[PDB]
């Protein structure tokens, strides 16, 4: 889209790459409601868990045992790996949150919103600016 | 000295080029693609990717101002905009929710705290209505008046103190609003009561049977209001705490979009070569800076490491490419000037650089005050040496023009310092010079300065006008007819200036035969026929007639036909005058005819047609206002010292000289400095107008073109 390409076969080869991306999404789904990162123990940046329906899903998939894989993206959220997998468990938290209340729920009883709420004053400010947004979450239901 | 340029180069290449060229550049290309098509031009698509980065650099430009901020990309860029303002957006409505929880919290401590006083209203008064809810304290009147049969006597509004704005439930700027609850009797009274406090608005929250419950929810409510608070000030704290750097991001933003947006227009006008696969680039460069194209060139091959490598040319035309000379810091108040009286070809003659001192040259016999002259020179000096501070302090109006004109200002004062010299009206007062009196009277010792003998200059001021014989009381006439009759040679030689202008460019402009035809008639017959005067003012000083003061030449001229010419100086100058008549006669329709038959013979004048006239009477008319301003000036300079004095000599007490001396030197400074300065200043380019339309360059011309950046230059 930026730098247009003089061959067709350019044009060509971007329309299958589309259609590559879009196929391996449609794996990546269902690895996103199995909890596939959860699974591994390094968390990234959900796509499912940035769309509120898909986040929700994925905590039905996770509600069907309780929550159980719910539970331990909590747990994540509250210590993980990686700095980058706390700042993603945080922002798949606040949209579960707001897609479900259940999830702000088990959220505060695991206690990583405070955490959370800490990283947020703290330094990785991509992270921080996640925090906050989770912290959102989270008072919009506590504010009355 | 441009011409036009062609070339292809590589679009990848071109854009490392046009990164280079951006600030200054040398060459604009034409809108050939928008011409052809504005939808989608040739890379209207980059150019409307850019417009809409622009417009998220807009917004987010506009935030940090409204924040107060110091000031891929462009994606990350909106994206801490959003943040922020979602955050905002949920900090507002934190605090809407703290407001409405401050609201039930007033309206259930309030009946709480009234609970008694209701309770025994009701044993006073009194399967019974609740008409729990909230009366506002400043609508009590209203209210009260509002179903009064309703009330019905029996039943009392316990109104809440109020004394503090209670918190709106949806107004967080919270209002004096009370909390009052009635009794309830019949249903429509009821639902009546209801809507009505619905419809004032206070601050109302449904009250509990038991007091205590009441307070508890109070507390709770007050409570989650206090909660909501904090997490909204915290989240507005992290946002502009990210949103100081995001500032500074978008404030270098201002340039990187400048530079984007630059190069995408430079891009839609200019028209790509499929078969090449090079964009073509035809644009209008500095012919003698084109030559510097080749390392710009080659800065942009090597950044870009393409093997392949880009061809410039430049491309001959019939079609003029607009040109500017170069122009210094002093040379760009002349060029502003020039650019005011239109335009010039390229080969046509500039007398910009000429005028840069002729119009100093003119203000200053035009007019000038050796004291204020010399403080506004001062001025204007200081604020060139603070420029620096200048640049960076963005100057209002017209001293935006001051700070261009500067030098052109300091120039004019320094010629008005020369000016007032001759005028010898130092800080517009008159003052001796080498001797104790520059000018005296010598003998007469008894008689009176009205005699016959009256005065005689013995000695005579040499650096300026005797005082005597100028500034004295009735010295005046003579001294006005003398500095006409100075304005009307100045004119002659302004229009003499103008006519060698014309023939020098005449002879740029290299017509074999079209020049003699044409500027040599033209020019010369009104220079010789002012000139006949110039020589008479001349003979006549050489002369010393007394009577006639300077109205000789006006007696000679007056007789137009032959015969008489007693007062002619020169012997011969009455024939000789007749000579230069039936000459001037001759050469008036030289000056119009022999360029159309030229141009007939090879195959406006109607313009030329008494436009001689009409240029020789604009040039008496400058002359004229130079004298007039000049006496003005001499006129205006008169009343502050007779001010002046008039306030020192009736001031036995300090208190009242100086209270006089101040009032006098504010009106003076006023009067001069703003009023005749402008004044003159305003004259002086007219007539300076009007004798370079005369001269040449008749407009017909643009400004260079390059692709520069206007914020980065």
């Amino acid at each position: 889209k930026a730098q247009a390409w003089s061959d067709e076969d350019l044009l060509e080869g971007l329309n299958q790459l589309e259609e590559g991306l879009k196929d391996n999404i449609k794996r990546l789904s269902s690895f996103d409601k199995y909890k596939q990162e959860v699974l591994l123990g390094h968390l990234d940046w959900s796509p499912m868990h940035k769309d509120p329906l898909f986040w929700r899903d994925n905590i039905t998939n996770f509600e069907e045992n309780d929550f159980q894989i719910l539970r331990v993206l909590l747990t994540i959220l509250d210590t993980s790996s990686d700095p980058r997998a706390l700042a993603v468990a945080c922002f798949d938290l606040s949209q579960f949150i707001q897609y479900h209340p259940a999830g702000r729920v088990i959220v505060t009883d695991l206690k990583a919103k405070e955490r959370v709420m800490k990283l947020m004053n703290h330094e990785n400010t991509e992270v921080t600016k996640s925090a906050l947004l989770c912290i959102q979450r989270l008072f919009l239901g506590a504010k009355y | 000295p441009m011409q036009l340029v062609q070339i292809i180069i590589p679009i990848e290449s071109a854009h490392l080029t046009v990164s280079y060229l951006g600030e200054l550049g040398l060459l604009q290309f034409k809108d050939l693609n928008s011409e052809k098509s504005p939808f989608q031009r040739t890379y209207a698509a980059q150019i409307k990717k850019c417009a809409e980065m622009a417009r998220k650099l807009r917004f987010f430009k506009e935030q940090m101002l409204k924040a107060g901020i110091l000031s891929d990309l462009e994606v990350k860029l909106g994206d801490l905009e959003a943040e922020l303002v979602e955050i905002n957006a949920n900090g507002d409505k934190l605090q809407r929710a703290h407001s409405e929880l401050v609201e039930y919290k007033l309206v259930l401590q309030k009946a709480g705290e009234f609970f008694s006083s209701a309770l025994t209203s009701a044993a006073a008064q009194q399967k019974l209505g609740f008409i729990a809810g909230l009366v506002p304290r400043e609508k009590s009147m209203s209210f009260e008046r509002m179903l009064f049969r309703a009330t019905r006597g029996n039943v009392f509004l316990r109104q809440a103190v109020v004394d503090e704005p209670v918190v709106d439930p949806v107004s967080g700027e919270k209002m004096e609003k009370n909390v009052f609850v009635v009794f309830y009797s019949g249903e429509r009274a009821k639902n009546k009561i209801l809507k009505i406090c619905d419809a004032f608005g206070a601050n109302r929250y449904p009250f509990n049977e038991e007091f205590d419950k009441q307070a508890q929810a109070i507390s709770e409510v007050s409570g989650r209001l206090s909660e909501l608070k904090t997490t909204l000030d915290a989240g507005l704290l992290h946002r502009g705490n990210l949103l100081q750097t995001i500032g500074d991001q978008f404030e270098q933003w201002n340039l990187l979009v400048k530079r984007e947006k630059s190069i995408y227009h430079t891009l839609n006008m200019l028209s790509l070569d499929v078969t090449k696969k090079c964009l073509v680039g035809e644009g209008w460069s500095p012919v003698f800076a084109t030559k510097q194209i080749q390392d710009a060139l080659e800065r942009a091959a090597f950044d870009s490491n393409s093997q392949v490598g880009a061809i410039f040319q430049v491309l001959h035309t019939k079609e003029s490419p607009p040109t500017y000379f170069r122009t210094n810091k002093f040379t760009s108040a002349f060029q502003e000037i020039v650019d005011a009286y239109g335009v010039a070809k390229y080969r046509e003659a500039n007398p910009g650089v000429f005028t840069i001192v002729t119009f100093p040259f003119l203000f200053a016999v035009m007019f000038g005050d050796w004291g204020h002259g010399i403080c506004l020179l001062l001025g204007t000096l200081v604020l060139i040496v603070r420029e620096k501070k200048l640049a960076s302090q963005k100057l209002d109006d017209i001293t935006d023009m001051t700070f261009g004109g500067r030098y052109v200002i300091l120039m004019m004062a320094l010629f008005s310092i020369y000016t007032g010299l001759i005028y010898n009206e130092f800080f517009s007062v008159p003052f001796e010079i080498f001797s104790h009196s520059a000018y005296a009277c010598r003998d007469l010792s008894c008689s009176e300065a009205t005699t016959v003998g009256l005065i005689k200059v013995r000695d005579t001021y040499p650096f300026g006008v005797d005082p005597v014989w100028h500034g004295s009381r009735s010295e005046l006439p003579f001294l006005n007819s003398l500095k006409m009759k100075m304005s009307i040679l100045l004119g002659v030689a302004q229009m003499n200036l103008g006519i060698i202008l014309s023939y020098f460019n005449a002879t740029f402009f290299r017509i074999g035969v079209n020049i003699w035809c044409q500027f040599i008639p033209q020019i010369i017959f009104l220079n010789s026929l002012f000139g006949y005067l110039s020589l008479l003012i001349i003979l006549k000083w050489i002369t010393g007639s007394q009577a006639d003061l300077y109205h000789v030449m006006i007696y000679m001229f007056l007789s137009p036909t032959d015969e008489l010419g007693d007062n002619q100086l020169f012997p011969g100058q009455k024939t000789a005058q007749l000579v230069l008549l039936l000459l001037a006669f001759v050469s008036v329709p030289w000056m119009l005819l022999p360029k159309p038959f030229i141009l007939k013979m090879q195959h406006h004048q109607m313009i030329h047609t008494i436009e001689f006239v009409l240029g020789a009477v604009s040039n008496t008319a400058s002359y004229l206002r130079l004298w007039a301003l000049s006496l003005a000036h001499s006129e205006l300079s008169s009343v502050f010292y007779e001010k002046v004095l008039l306030l020192a000599w009736g001031y036995n007490n300090i208190l009242i000289l100086i209270v006089g001396i101040i009032v006098f030197i504010f009106a003076t400074v006023g009067v001069l400095l703003v009023m005749e300065t402008l004044s003159a200043f305003l004259h002086a380019l007219r007539l300076h107008w009007v004798e370079f339309q005369n001269k040449f360059y008749e407009g017909d011309g643009y400004k260079f073109s390059p692709f520069s950046f206007a914020l980065l230059d």
